[PDB]
RNA sequence: AUGGGCGCAGUGUCAUUGACGCUGACGGUACAGGCGUAU
């Protein structure tokens, strides 16, 4: 029921055998950016699959940039 | 009392005279009057363990004004080699000074000091300063102008002499 | 400075060799600070300097997540402590760290606004060193993210 | 979770190349977009196939047997 | 034995909480052994006992990968060391570990056959403890994989 | 998959705060897209 989603995620991780890093620093820049877009897509797929039925647990992950902010505020030194 | 014979080697008035004056008065000399022969200056520090006296022999660094030259090193108890990081030549001359010092003083602490690091134009990069490594010299980047590491060499020499590794200078 | 640059280069190469281990080592030492085992200004300063050293050396997603974890734990630690000295030290280190990571800042406008507002709060602080550190971090953030201030 | 929803979400997240600009600009954007569309199509077809796709036997094909043969190769040779 | 059972239960719970950290910890101490920094028979035996203790606490794939890495490192160590004493110590530790993880053995017939062949090879060994170790591991493996032996 | 010459971000070499690239967690959040093209 749950192990299958985990195997699916691990496969999707394993299904992207990065790119082959060859070429000049600008062609290699472009490969870095392409692999980064691939990572973006992988993370998006993972997060959406989480939203399917697991989202109820991992939804706050993008939203942590407001709770971390409520923690960054309130740094009050009311005492020593 | 509790004084040590210190010998300063380097290009004359290229920082040795300036360094001695700066530790003496605190002023940072601008003029370059190349040192003639040697000048012996008392220079007192106060450590957690009492007073300390350096008999600093600021020697001339110009051959024409070397005078007695190596004779100044006789009975030296510590040595501070100097060089200007802005001029590689004064660095390549470092091994010659080290040779002469060890030849006269076989077993004495040696501090390799790069003067006037404050001046933005640094030629002798920190990477290439290595002679102390094999020779086992204690190195310091210093600058008599801005006093960067202004005290580190003297503190190190005092620790090596008295034997107190954690000895610390005191204001008074 | 050459010492720091050499250490930074070595650590960046090691991170590019395996960054997960470096990330987790950072997290473990941060926890050591949190739990009071390794608590000392010197140790926390060294940890935060090291964390800054690898700024941008990792991929943005992993760097973002690691920075979020670090900042959250540091905020918890700040909440834990009393005493002006320790809180000021923690704040200074946190601000240095965030300064070292401009990419994350450019990815989050609200975070930038929060950092700058907290800098303005600090600037009125009298305790030694707070204002200087805040100004330094502010100039660094300006240099690295000027585009997002005027747009 | 259903394939239709995943495919629609995939096709929604990729903006079409902007027709505005010069011919060569639009055509280079079209080429890059078509390459990325082929990548997206490959990923979508892989998802469509199944949710596991691969067996784990590739690992023993790479490490487990490459460790077991030399495990057999182990020799005391004394000491 | 009660002490060991309590330790095993605690460590299994902790592995369920964060198995990745635990796996990193065994891997790190295993490397400390490989590099010889922490080399001693007692330490290796303790590490291997701990590794065996947590069988079944991890998902099948994670335990598989961890076992593969651990065994590869152990065989590298055995090739590395000189002296029959240490080699026998390492071999006994490996046999105990594999015995503690019969699931992997059930999933891989060829490795099981090779292990039993190596065990019979050991059985001719005269050096102290090798034969008793081999027999103990053999009975454990039999108990846990009879089906695979006769199927 | 390709990387051009410069937007300068670290710099290796020498005559070393000057020049060639590499390289820089860069001036770049840029730009280039076979010679109609349905590879």
């Amino acid at each position: 029921d749950l192990l299958k989603a985990v195997r699916l995620i691990k496969f999707l991780y394993q299904s992207n055998p990065p790119p082959n890093p060859e070429g000049t620093r600008q062609a290699r820049r472009n490969r870095r950016r392409r692999w980064r877009e691939r990572q973006r897509q992988i993370h998006s797929i993972s997060e959406r699959i989480l939203s399917t039925y697991l989202g109820r647990s991992a939804e706050p992950v993008p939203l942590q940039t407001v709770d971390e902010m409520t923690k960054k505020f309130g740094t009050l030194t009311i005492d020593c | 009392q509790v004084q040590f014979k210190l010998v300063l080697v380097g290009d004359g008035g290229t920082g040795k005279t300036t360094f001695v004056k700066r530790h003496l008065t605190g002023e940072f000399e601008k003029k370059y009057v190349a040192t003639l022969g040697v000048e012996v200056h008392p220079l007192v520090f106060h450590t957690n363990r009492g007073p300390i006296k350096f008999n600093v022999w600021d020697t001339a660094g110009l051959e024409k004004f070397g005078g007695l030259r190596d004779g100044y090193y006789i009975q030296a108890q510590c040595a501070i080699i100097m060089f200007d990081v802005t001029s590689r030549v004064t660095y390549k001359n470092v091994p010659n000074w080290h040779r002469d010092l060890v030849r006269v003083c076989e077993n004495i602490p040696i501090v390799l000091c790069g003067n006037k690091v404050d001046i933005k134009d640094r030629k002798v990069k920190a990477k290439s300063i290595v002679f102390h490594r094999k020779k086992n010299l204690q190195y310091y980047d210093i600058s008599a102008k801005s006093n960067y590491n202004f005290e580190k060499p003297f503190l190190w020499l005092a620790r090596k002499l008295i034997g107190d590794p954690n000895l610390e200078f005191v204001a008074m | 400075i050459n010492l720091y640059k050499n250490m930074r280069e070595t650590l960046v190469y090691l991170t590019h060799l395996d960054y997960v281990d470096t990330e987790r080592i950072m997290t473990e030492k941060l926890h050591n600070q949190v739990n009071g085992t390794e608590w000392s200004w010197k140790n926390l300063n060294t940890l935060c300097w090291a964390i800054g050293s690898i700024s941008g050396a990792m991929h943005e997603e992993d760097e973002k997540r690691f920075l979020v974890t670090v900042i959250k734990d540091l905020l918890g630690l700040c909440e834990q402590k009393r005493g002006k000295d320790n809180k000021a030290i923690i704040a200074s280190n946190i601000m240095y760290i965030v300064g070292q990571y401009p990419r994350f800042l450019r990815a989050h406008w609200k975070f930038l606004k929060t950092v700058v507002n907290k800098l303005f709060e600090f600037m009125h602080e009298t305790h030694d060193g707070v204002q200087d550190m805040a100004c330094d971090t502010f100039i660094k953030i300006a240099q690295k993210c000027r585009r997002h201030f005027v747009q």
